[PDB]
C-alpha cells in the first residue's frame, strides 16, 4: 500500500473527506455530488465506472426517442455526461463504455428499448458493459465489491424476469443473458420457471441471501429491486472506509444512497 | 582461478568514503520521500484547518532530526577516518577498517531511510485521521514520536559504530 | 576484510530485519489512524502496538550496538568457513525477522480494523500479534547463538 | 575451510527458506482467519488455531538452524569439501521443502478460514487441510538438518 | 571430488522441485475444496483425494532425495566426476518432473472441485484424470532412481 | 574428461523439459475436459484422450533420458569431450521439442474441448490437430535420437 | 577441439526454435479451426490448410537441421573450428527463420480462417498470404544450405 | 583465426533478423487483408502490396546473406580479423534493416487495409508510403553492399 | 590492428540505427495518414511531407555511413587504434541522432495527420514543426562529419 | 594514476544526477502549476515557488559541480587513488541527495499548486512545505561542500 | 593509448543524449501545437516557441560536442589517459543533463499548449517556466564546458 504514499495521496484524501462529509432534493444532492466530482476532476477509474453506469441510465433515457433534453438536464451532470433512435444510441456509444452494449441489446433502437420491458433489457446490457469497464480496473477488493453488486443486479433481473417478464415474452435463455464473473452465471435462479419458485432460488444467491431476510419489499418486486437490502449492505460495506485502496466509486455510491434517503424522507 | 584471486583485492579508502557519504545520501533520500508523503497528505486536507498541517510539521521536524543525525554521522566519519596513509592503503587491517566503516554506514543509512518512509506513511494516515476527527491528535503525535524514536535509535546505532576503525 | 565483512553482514542482516519490521510498524500505524477515527480509546489501543513495534526496532538497534562493541577482530580470527557461517546464519535470521515484521504488520492492520469495530475477538487479535512478536523474538535469540558460535 | 562454509550456508538456507514459506502461508491463512473472526467471535476461536500452527511451524523451522549449527563441525577434522557441499545441499533441500509446503498450507488455509464464516465445521476442515501440509513442511525442514548432521562422515 | 558435491546438489534440487510441485498441488486443491465445502460439506471428503495425491508425490520426492543423499561417503561407492554429475542430473530431472506433475495436479484438482460442485460424474472422471497426472511423478521418480543407479556405477 | 557430466545434465534437462511441457499440456487438457464433462458427459469421454496424448510425450522423454544415461559408460570408452557434448546437445534438442509440443498439445486440447462441445466434426478436426502435434513431437524425438546416435568421436 | 560443441549446439538450437515456431503456428491454427468448426463444421475441413502449411514448414526446418547435423563427422575431417562455426550458424539461422515463420503463419492462418468463415474468396486470399509467408522458410533453408557448403569450404 | 566465429554469426544473424521482421510485418498485413476481404473481396485483391513488400525485404536479406557467405573464401583469403569483421558488419546492418522494415511494413499494411475499405484513393496513396519504406530498406541493403566491398582490403 | 573491426561495426551500426528510426517514423506517419484518409482526401499533399522527412533522415544516415566507410582505408595510414574507435563513435552518434529524429518525426507527423482532417490552415505550422524536427537530424549529420574530420590527424 | 579519472567520473555523475532530479521536480511542479492556473489565472501568477525551487536546485547542483571541478588541480597536488575515489564518492552522494530532495519537493509542489488554487491558506502552507524541502536540499548541499573540503586533505 | 578514443566516444554520446532529449521535447511540443491549432489557428503561431527552445538545446549540445571534438588533438599531447577520462565525463554529464531537461521541458510545454488555448494570460508564466527549464540545461552545458576547458591535466 506504499504506492498511495508515493503518489496519489492528495486525491485519495480529498475523496475520503468528501465521502465522510456526506452521511428535487435528490436531484440537488446528485448535482452537488457531480460538481464535487468535477472539481476533483486507481479510485479515479472506479469513479469513472460509476459515472459510466449513471450515464448509461441517461443514455437509455436519451437513446429512446417529450422534453428529453429537459429530463437529461434535470438529472445530475455526472449521470448526464456532457460528452455523451439508432443515431442517438450510436453517438452515446462514444465516450461511454456502457452504451454500446445497450445499443446491441436494443436492435430496434427506441422500439427495442421500450420502458415497459425492453428498456429493462437495454439497461441490463448497459450495466453489463459498465461492469466490464469496472473489471477493466485490473481487479481489486473494490472490483470484488463491484462484482458482488453486479451479481446482485443480475439476480434481481432474473427474479423480475421470472416474475413478470414472462408475460412480456422475454425468452428464458435471453432473460438469463439479459440478467448478465459472478453476474454471468446465475443458473440456480433461472432453473425455476415459476415466480414463487424462482423467488426462493434468487434469494438463495449470496448477494440476495442474508440481506433481504423477510423481503416484504424487495425480492417480491420487479425491475431491479430484489437486492435493495443488499444495496444498503454494500453501502454499509463502504462504511468500513478502509484506506489505501480505491473507494471513489464507494464514495459516489454513498452520496447517491444519502440522496435517495433524503428523497425517501421527503417532507418530514 | 585468477579472477577468484583478483576479486579479493580492493581499495579500503574508497569504501571508507562510501560509508561516510552514501549513508547520509540515503538518509536524505528517505527523509525527502517521507516529507513528500506528508506534503501530499497536507495538500489533501488543507481545505479544513491547519491542525493537520501542524501534525505534518511535526513529521517534517522528525525528518529534519533524521537529516541532522545524518550530518552528525558524516562529521563523525570525517573524524572516524583512521590514519590510512596514502602509501599504506593496502594493509589487511586497513581493509578490515574499511569493511567495518562500510557496515556502519549501511546499517545507519538503510535503517534511517526505512524509519523515514515509515514516519512518512504514518504521518500521512495521521493527517487524514486528524482531518476526519478533530479530537484525535495526541494519537497521531504518538506515531510521529515513535518514528522520531526509530530515527534516534538509528542515530545512536551510528554513534556506537563510530568506534570501529582499525586501519594503520 | 573478508571475515570482518562476514561478521558485519551477520549483524547487519538482523539490523535489516528490524528495519523491515519498521515497515510493518508503519502499516500498523496507518491502520491505527482509521481505527482511532472511530474512537479515541481505540486510537490509544491501536497506537500501543505501534509503540511496541518501534521498541522492537530499538531493541534491534541495541543488539547492533552490542555487535559493534564486540566488532573488534583482533581477539578472534575468522577463516572462510567462519565468515561464511556467520554471514549465512545472519542472513537467515534477517529473513525470518523481515517475514515476522510483515506478518506483524498484517496482524496489526487486522487488529486496527477490529478495534474500529466492536472489541469482539480483541483477545484473539492480541494473541496473533503476540505470536508474530514471539517469532521475531525467536529470530533475535537465534541470532545470539550464531553470534557466540565463533572461534576454534 | 570449504566444507564447514558450505555446510553452514546450506543449514542457514534451510531456516531462511522454511521461515519465508511458513510466514507467507501464515499471512495467507491469517487473512481468512481474521475475516472469519470479524464475521463471528464463535468461529474466531476455531479459526485462530491455524495461524498459531503456522507460527509454530515457522518457529520449528528456525530452531532447526540451531540444531544444524552442530551438523558441521569446523573444530573437528576437516574432510573433503564435497561433504560440506552435501550438507549445503541437504540444508537447501530442507529449506525449499519447508517453504513450499508452508506456502501451500497457508494458501489453502486462506480460503478455508475465510469460508469458515458460513460453516463452523469448515474451520475444522481447514485446520485439518492446513495441518496436512504444515506437518510435511516441518518434517522436511527437520529431515534436512538431520541429513546434514548425518552425512558429515565422508567415509 | 567434483562428483559427490554435484550429486548432493542434484538431490537438493530433487527435494526442492518435488516440494514446489506438491505445494502448487496442495494450494490449488485446498483453494478448490474450501469453495466445495460451502456448497456440499459432504462432498468435501471426496475432493480431499487430490491433496493426498500431492502429498504422496511430495513424500516420494523426499524419499528420492534421502536415497540420493545416501552414499555420499567416497569409500562407500565409486564416484567419478561424471558419475556424481549424473546423480545430480537424476535428482534434478526427477524433482522437476515431480514439480510439473504437482502443478498440473493442482490445476486439475481445482477443476475437479469445480466439477464436484457440478454433477458428481464429472468428479469421478476428474479423479481418474488426477490419477493419470500423478502417474507422471512416479515415472519421474523411477527415471531419477535409474539414472542415480547408473551414476553409482562408476570407475 | 568432464564432458559426460554435461551429457548427463543434458539428458536430465531433456527429461525435465519434456515432462514439464507434457504436464502443462495435460493440465490444460484436463481443465478443458472438466469443462466438457460439466457441459456434457458425452464430451467427457473423448476429452480424456488429449491428456494421455500429452503424457505420451513425457513418457518418450523419460525413455530418451534413460537411453542417454545408458549411453554414458567408462568401460565403453574413455572420457572425451565430443561425445559428451553431442549427447548433451541431443538431449537439449529433444527436451525443448517435447516441451514445445506439449504446450501446443495443451492449447489444441483446450480448443478441441471447446470444439467438441460445439460439434462432432469439430472434435474430429481437433483429433487431427492433436495428431499433427504428436507428429511434430515424434519428429523432434527422432532428430534427438539421431543426434545421440551420432555419438562417434 | 571445441568445434563439435558449437556444431552440436547449433544443431540442437535449430530443432528447438523450429519446434517452438511450429507449436505457436499450430496453436493459432487450432484456435482458428475450432472457431470455424463452431461456426460451420463443413467449412472446418478446408480450414486445416494453414495448419498443414505450418507443420510442413516445421518439418522442413527439422529436416534441414537433421541434414546439417549429419554432416558433422569427426572421423571424416580433422579438428577445425570453421566447420563447427558454420554448422552452428546454419542451425541458428534455420531455427530462427522457422520460428518466426511459424508464429507469423499461425497468426495469419487464424485470421484467414475467420475470414474464410466469413467469405469464400477470403480462403484464397489467406492461401496467397501463407504462400507469401513461406518465403521466410525458403530463405532460411537457402541460408542453411549456403552455410553447409561453407562448412565444406573449410581448409 | 577467429574469423569463422564472427562471419558465420553475422551471416546467421542477418537472415534471422530479416526473417523475423518480415514475418511480423506479413502477419500484420495478413490480419489486415483478412479484415478487408471480410469487408470486400476487391480490398482483399488490392491488399497484396504489403505482402510483396515483405517478400522483397526477405529476398533482400537473403541476397545480402548469400553475398556475405560467398565472400568467405578461407583458401584464397588469409585469416584476418578485418575480413570477418566486414562480413559481420554487413550481416548486422542487413538484419537490423530487415527487422525495422518488417515492423514498419506491418504497420503500413494494417493502415492500408483499413484505408482500402475507407477509400481506394487512400490505399493508392499509402502505396507510396509503402514504396518509400521499401526504398529505405533498399538503401540499407545498398550500404550493406559497400560494407561487403570493404572486405577487399583484407586478403 | 584490431581497430578495423570496431570501425566496421560502427559503420554498420550508424546505418542500422538510422534505418530503424526512419522506419518507425514512417510507420507512425503512414498510420496517421491512413487514419486521416477518406475524411480529408485532399490532404494527400500534406500527408506526403512526413514521408519526405523520413526519407531525408534515411538519406542522411546513408551519407554518414558512406563517409565512414570511405574513412576506413587500411592500405595507407594504418588504422592503428584511434581510427576504429573514432569511426565507432561517429557511427554511434549518427545512428542515435537518426533514431531520435525518426521517433520525433513519427510522433509529430501522426499529430499533423490528425490535424489534417479539420482546420487545414495549420499546414504551415505542421511543416514548420517538421522542419524544426529535421533540424536535429541535420545537426547530427554535421556532428558526424566533424567527428569524421578528426580521423586523419590521429594517424600521426 | 587513475585517480583523476575517478574524480572526473564522480563529478560528472554528481552534476548529471542533480540536473535530472531538478528536472523531474521542476516538470512535476510546472505541470501542477499549469493545471491549477486554468481555473483562476490570478492565482497562477502567484505560483512562482516551483520556479524558485527549480532554480535553487539547479544553482546548488552547478555550484557543487564547480567546486568539485576546482578541486581537480594536478599541479597543486599529485593526488592519489584514495583521494580521487573519496572525492568522486562524496560528490556523487551530494548530487544524489540533491536529486532526491528536488524530486520530493517537486512532487509536493504538484499537489501544492492545486491546494493554492483552492485557497490562500493552503498556498502559504505549501510555501512552508517547499521551504522545508529547500532547507533539506541546502543541508545536502552543505554536506557536499564539507565533503569537498575534506577532499583537499 | 586508447583513452582519448573513449573520450571521443563519450563526446559523441553527449550529442546523442542531447538529441534524444530535444527530440522528445519537440515531439511533446508538436502534439500540443497540433491540439492548439485544432482549437484555434491563432494560438498555433504563438505556440511555436517551445519547439524552438528544444531545438536551441539540441544545437547547444551539438556545439558542446563540436568543442569536445576540437579538444582532441594528437599534436597537443602524446597518448594520455586523463584526456579521454575528462572528456568522457564532461560529455556524459552534459548529455544526461540535456536529456533530462529536454524531457522536463517537453512535458511542461505539452501542458502549456493545452493551457494557453483556454486562457491566453497564463502563457506569460508558461514562457517563464520554459525559460527556467532551458536555463537549467544552459547551466549544465556551461558546467560541461568547464570540464572541457580543464584540459591540461599533465604538466
Amino acid at each position: 500500500a506504499m504506492t498511495f504514499n508515493i503518489h496519489g495521496g492528495y486525491l485519495e484524501a480529498i475523496v475520503r473527506g468528501y465521502r465522510a462529509g456526506l452521511l428535487t432534493i435528490v436531484e440537488k444532492c446528485t448535482l452537488k455530488l457531480v460538481d464535487e466530482y468535477k472539481h476533483m476532476l486507481p479510485l479515479s477509474t472506479f469513479l469513472e465506472y460509476i459515472t459510466y453506469g449513471h450515464m448509461i441510465d441517461n443514455v437509455v433515457l436519451i437513446v429512446t426517442g417529450r422534453d428529453v433534453q429537459e429530463l437529461l438536464e434535470k438529472c445530475h451532470p455526472l449521470g448526464m455526461f456532457d460528452s455523451i433512435m439508432r443515431e442517438l444510441y450510436r453517438l452515446v456509444l462514444v465516450d461511454t463504455p456502457l452504451a454500446p452494449y445497450f445499443s446491441e441489446c436494443i436492435t430496434s433502437e427506441d422500439l427495442d428499448d421500450m420502458n415497459i420491458e425492453i428498456m429493462r433489457n437495454t439497461l441490463y446490457k448497459a450495466y453489463l458493459e459498465d461492469f466490464y469497464k469496472f473489471c477493466q480496473k485490473l481487479g481489486g477488493a473494490t472490483a470484488e465489491i463491484m462484482s458482488d453488486l453486479l451479481a446482485f443486479e443480475a439476480d434481481r433481473r432474473a427474479v423480475n424476469i421470472t416474475i413478470n417478464s414472462i408475460g412480456t415474452e422475454l425468452t428464458r435463455d435471453d432473460r438469463r443473458k439479459l440478467y448478465s464473473l459472478y453476474p454471468y452465471g446465475h443458473e440456480e435462479l433461472a432453473v425455476c420457471e415459476d415466480i414463487d419458485q424462482v423467488r426462493g432460488v434468487m434469494e438463495k444467491y449470496p448477494p440476495y441471501q442474508s440481506i433481504f431476510s423477510k423481503l416484504s419489499y424487495g425480492e417480491s418486486q420487479m425491475l431491479d429491486k430484489a437486492f435493495y437490502e443488499e444495496e444498503v449492505k454494500r453501502l454499509c460495506l463502504a462504511f468500513e472506509q478502509q484506506f489505501h485502496y480505491g473507494v471513489f466509486f464507494a464514495y459516489m455510491r454513498l452520496r447517491e444512497q444519502e440522496i435517495r434517503n433524503l428523497m425517501w424522507i421527503s417532507e418530514c | 582461478s585468477s579472477w577468484s584471486r583478483a576479486l579479493v583485492k580492493i581499495s579500503p579508502y574508497t569504501f571508507s568514503a562510501i560509508g561516510i557519504a552514501v549513508a547520509i545520501g540515503v538518509s536524505v533520500l528517505g527523509a525527502a520521500w517521507g516529507i513528500y508523503i506528508t506534503g501530499s497528505s497536507l495538500i489533501g486536507a488543507a481545505i479544513k484547518a491547519p491542525r493537520i498541517t501542524s501534525k505534518n510539521l511535526i513529521s517534517v521536524i522528525f525528518c529534519e532530526a533524521v537529516a541532522i543525525y545524518g550530518v552528525i554521522v558524516a562529521i563523525i566519519l570525517q573524524t572516524k577516518l583512521e590514519s590510512v596513509p596514502a602509501s599504506q592503503i593496502y594493509a589487511p587491517e586497513s581493509l578490515r577498517a574499511g569493511y567495518a566503516i562500510f557496515a556502519s554506514g549501511i546499517i545507519v543509512g538503510f535503517a534511517n531511510l526505512v524509519c523515514g518512509l515509515c514516519v512518512g506513511i504514518i504521518g500521512s494516515s495521521c493527517a487524514l485521521s486528524d482531518a476526519q476527527n478533530s479530537s484525535l491528535f495526541v494519537k497521531i503525535l504518538v506515531i510521529e514520536i515513535f518514528g522520531s524514536a526509530l530515527g534516534l535509535f538509528g542515530v545512536i546505532v551510528g554513534i556506537i559504530m563510530s568506534a570501529q576503525a582499525s586501519w594503520p | 576484510t573478508a571475515p570482518f565483512f562476514g561478521f558485519l553482514g551477520a549483524a547487519a542482516a538482523l539490523v535489516f530485519s528490524c528495519m523491515g519490521a519498521a515497515y510493518g510498524t508503519a502499516k500498523s500505524g496507518v491502520g491505527v489512524a482509521s481505527m482511532g477515527v472511530m474512537r479515541p480509546e481505540l486510537v490509544m489501543k491501536s497506537i500501543v502496538p505501534v509503540v511496541m513495534a518501534g521498541v522492537l526496532g530499538i531493541y534491534g538497534l541495541i543488539i547492533a550496538v552490542i555487535i559493534s562493541t564486540g566488532i573488534n577482530p583482533k581477539a578472534k580470527s575468522y577463516y572462510l568457513f567462519d565468515g561464511y557461517a556467520h554471514l549465512s546464519s545472519g542472513l537467515a535470521c534477517g529473513l525470518a525477522g523481515l517475514s515476522a515484521g510483515m506478518a506483524i504488520g498484517i496482524v496489526g492492520d487486522a487488529g486496527v480494523r477490529a478495534n474500529a469495530q466492536q472489541p469482539k475477538l480483541f483477545v484473539g487479535m492480541i494473541l496473533i500479534l503476540i505470536f508474530a512478536e514471539a517469532l521475531a523474538l525467536y529470530g533475535l535469540i537465534v541470532g545470539i547463538i550464531l553470534s557466540s558460535r565463533a572461534g576454534q
